[PDB]
């Protein structure tokens, strides 16, 4: 559906990965508490 | 860690399948 | 070259980021298992 | 302000989420060194 | 680790302005 | 962790070269 449903698409992507990006946020505080 | 790993899965199917249709449609363009 | 080309610079970027981004995934879940 | 400045507001969002990465990546090689 | 929470926190705060922002943009067109 | 380290390091440069590359395009635009 052209370059705005591309657009779209894009934005939505970008989203996701960033709920991604705060998972593996937060697993990497989990362990740096753990470990110091 | 089990919430961690639910979310994880679901996202990046997510994100997956959002990638492929978006290389769909950019072959189209 | 235009908007068109842009739009399949982003698509690469995003796809590129995922590789990234599941590399970080599978580092945290190898550190996550040695620890706990 | 348009499908240009929609891919602006996009690129943006990707070159942030890099930066993002790449400090995941300095947390996980700090924890990875750590450990093993 | 400090400096590392500082950026974090930083960028985070960057995406989700950028991300608010283009979905504002994208409902418009 | 070696293939680990080559990947991350590959995808890094692929990345860090499109957004070059879309920063080119996007000042023309």
């Amino acid at each position: 559906s052209g370059i705005v449903q591309q657009q779209n698409n894009l934005l939505r992507a970008i989203e996701a990965q960033q709920h991604l990006l705060q998972l593996t946020v937060w697993g990497i505080k989990q362990l740096q508490a753990r470990i110091l | 860690w089990e919430e961690w790993d639910k979310k994880i899965e679901e996202y990046t199917k997510k994100i997956e399948e959002l990638i492929k249709k978006s290389e769909e449609q950019q072959k189209k363009n």
